[PDB]
RNA sequence: UUAAUUGGAUUCAACGCCGGGAACCUCACCGGGGGCGACGGCAGGAUGAAGGCCAGGCUGAAGGUCUUGCCGGACGCGCCGAG
């Protein structure tokens, strides 16, 4: 529940919704690159 | 100067994989024509990235049947014999030949008195 | 003229001794031509192992066997004459395959 | 004891009793996620129908996201005295700090009625 | 990790029906039983002597 | 002799014997690596994985190991009885 900051009124997330399985999946931000643990998926900033 | 079927290190240098094999005997062509093992694949990445220098870590090997090519030459590389990773460094003349017949692993045996 | 091959195979000799004059039986009550029961060559599988479980002691060897039998029925083609074979109680271990040769 | 800083508005002794009622039917004959995580996904996914929060909770972090979520979501939400009384409605030992009702069962005419009973409460 | 490597051929591929020994197993036409196996069950299979 | 050449077998009745074929497997030897230990009790739990996962380093290699952070949406660390 801490990847959920709320700012006036709407939700802000901490990390990327990874679009290989929809919502529910957050995922690294090593700041390099946003990088799905799921899968291995990485998608480079 | 080396020389290996009337071409050098260096002319081996050039040479596609295939007519470098066509070099090698029927057993090594072969096996190269039958492809490399996965894992010999993974231990070609290492020995490439440590030739550009990239990978600097001491280089390791299980793989015994390598069989040792023109571009592994100048390059120290340590063996599993069974017990620990006997190191060998590669000289131009092992050109044709596995790894494992440069790793012992049979200790010496002398005679002593019978039992 | 259509012919029909019964292929009967069995380690049970008097099973298909029985099965085979069932069907020769059939045969002239239904009257219709139907060749007598060939004797094919009885096959023999054989198997050689060493009686003692473990190594030690003198080498010897168990030859075990099966003969299995075959005869080879060949009747016409009359539809009534071919339907009573199926109702024919047919033993476990004698087997009965069935074909239609031109 | 001031009401926690995610507190909106103060939920009758009854209503919040329904709710934990809601729960536990919800549990028998439903669907309830257990725990905040799961909670905050389910609404996120939008399938929350009703979120239970629990008031004595120690660090408000955990449930200072709900209302605010709640209310961009349009799915209504309750608060609950305890969150040892929302373990004990969802049927697990630990606290439950929050709960999701995704299938109410045979909790919907009170759900249906906590909403509205909800729905008067930050009028 | 903890899966046997599937080996078709060698003595690692067949192993007796009955008590899984990784020795003598015979294949006379499908029998994959323990050379000591067989003995016990070959006159269940219909073996005779002669 | 070997880190190891895994063990049994001693004349008749041990020595193409168990091994009825050892590159892996056979495997029981040696070296190295990795995973566990059913089910109960103590404690924890879910606040989230126990399991996998990118980029690497170690690691022969194996998210095995750790840097990094995800999932995974579900109960399994450690000690005792006992497996």
């Amino acid at each position: 529940w801490k990847l959920y900051e709320i700012k006036d009124g709407k939700v802000i997330r901490k990390n990327k919704f990874c679009p290989r399985c929809g919502p529910g999946v957050f995922m690294a931000d090593h700041g390099d690159r946003w990088a799905c643990g799921k899968c291995g998926y990485t998608e480079w900033k | 100067e080396f020389r290996y079927r009337g071409y050098t290190l260096e002319q081996l240098m050039n040479m596609s994989l295939e007519e470098l094999a066509r070099l090698f005997p029927a057993r090594q062509r072969r096996s190269l024509k039958r492809g490399l093992t996965p894992e010999q694949k993974k231990l070609l990445r290492k020995i490439r990235l440590a030739k550009k220098g990239k990978y600097k870590k001491p280089i390791r090997t299980h793989c015994r049947d390598m069989i040792i090519l023109p571009e592994m030459v100048g390059l120290t590389i340590y063996v599993h014999n069974g017990k620990e990773f006997v190191p060998v460094e590669i000289k131009p003349e092992m050109i044709g030949h596995y790894l494992g017949e440069f790793a012992p692993t049979r200790k010496k045996v002398e005679h002593g008195a019978p039992g | 003229m259509q012919k029909a091959r019964i292929k009967i195979a069995s380690t049970n000799v008097r099973s298909l001794d029985e099965v085979a004059n069932q069907i020769k039986q059939i045969a002239e009550r239904t009257g219709v031509r139907m060749s007598g029961p060939i004797p094919l060559p009885t096959k023999r599988i054989r198997i050689t192992t060493r009686k003692s479980p473990d190594g030690e002691g003198s080498a010897t060897f168990d030859r075990w066997e099966l003969r299995v039998h075959k005869r080879l029925i060949d009747i016409e083609a009359d539809e009534r004459a071919m339907r009573q074979i199926m109702r024919i109680r047919v033993p476990e271990d004698v087997t009965i395959e069935i074909e239609l040769i031109s | 004891m001031a009401k926690p800083s995610y507190v909106k508005f103060e939920v009758p002794k009854e209503l919040a009793e329904k709710a934990l009622q809601a729960v536990e039917i919800a549990r028998d004959t439903g669907k309830i996620r257990k725990g905040t995580n799961e909670t905050t996904k389910a609404v996120e996914r939008g399938q929350a129908k009703l979120v239970i929060i629990a008031e004595d909770v120690d660090p408000e972090e955990i449930v200072a996201h709900l209302p605010p979520l709640c209310e961009e979501k349009e799915i209504p939400y309750i608060y609950v005295p305890s969150k040892k009384e929302l373990g004990a409605a969802a049927g697990i030992e630990v606290a439950a700090a929050s709960v999701a009702i995704i299938e109410p069962g045979k909790a919907r005419d009170l759900v249906e009625e906590i909403a509205m009973k909800v729905k008067e409460l930050m009028k | 990790y903890n899966k046997r490597k599937p080996r078709k051929f060698g003595k690692g591929a067949r192993r007796c029906i009955r008590c899984g020994q990784y020795g003598p197993i015979i294949r006379i036409q499908g029998l994959m039983l323990c050379r000591h196996c067989f003995r016990e069950v070959a006159p269940k299979l219909g073996f005779r002597k002669y």
